[PDB]
């Protein structure tokens, strides 16, 4: 179960920052941006896994 | 800071640069292939198989 869990940290976290670099935004907007862009990705992708 | 930034010195320097070459020549390798899908289909099949 390794490999999902980092995938699912190193997703987030990624996004996050490549938000925060191509946009400028600071990094609370950036992670509300990449939030927004990634939750119904990672809600029906546990839906998959399941 | 200073947007993206990345570093030019040393080991990271020099990855940040062949990472954006590595990206670059990725994403127009995949345009090539979005050219002739019906080859690389043959070779999902063949894939497959």
């Amino acid at each position: 179960a390794i490999g999902l869990l980092v995938d699912d940290a190193i997703v987030v976290v990624e996004n996050v920052e490549r938000v925060m670099a191509e946009e400028g935004l600071p990094p609370k907007e950036a992670t509300r941006k990449s939030m927004g862009q990634i939750q119904g990705a990672l809600v029906g992708i546990a839906m998959v896994l399941s | 800071q200073k947007g993206s930034h990345g570093a030019t010195t040393g080991f990271f320097g020099w990855f940040n640069r062949m990472f954006d070459k590595s990206t670059h020549h990725y994403t127009d390798s995949v345009g090539n292939i979005l050219r002739s899908t019906g080859r690389y289909l043959v070779l999902y099949l063949i894939i497959v198989v």
